[PDB]
């Protein structure tokens, strides 16, 4: 399962100055439905004569 | 005397709560006593007689 960041652009910070002024507030969110990835198979049957 | 942390706020201040706990008591009355009405600008004129 190959969780990921969909709101990289909302990650908001800020760059102080030497005053009292407010800071902003933030989290991560994560996509709800993520791409699972499966295996998928290779395969095959080999037959080889007993008397060979 | 205690000091305790309250926590930061969203302006990144931080606050400390200060708290000194007292009391008096007088045991008997006779232990104390007040003189009141003293007034305290009044100056004497003293005489003089300089050399």
């Amino acid at each position: 399962r190959l969780n990921r960041v969909n709101n990289t652009d909302d990650i908001q910070v800020a760059c102080t100055q030497r005053d009292e002024a407010t800071l902003p507030q933030t989290f991560v969110d994560y996509a709800p439905e993520p791409r699972e990835y499966f295996l998928n198979g290779v395969s095959t049957v080999l037959d080889v004569h007993t008397r060979v | 005397l205690s000091v305790r942390f309250m926590g930061i706020n969203r302006n990144a201040i931080a606050s400390y709560l200060i708290s000194l706990y007292c009391s008096l008591a007088v045991l008997t009355d006779d232990a104390l006593a007040v003189l009141d009405d003293v007034e305290v600008d009044k100056y004497h004129d003293y005489p003089v007689n300089y050399k």
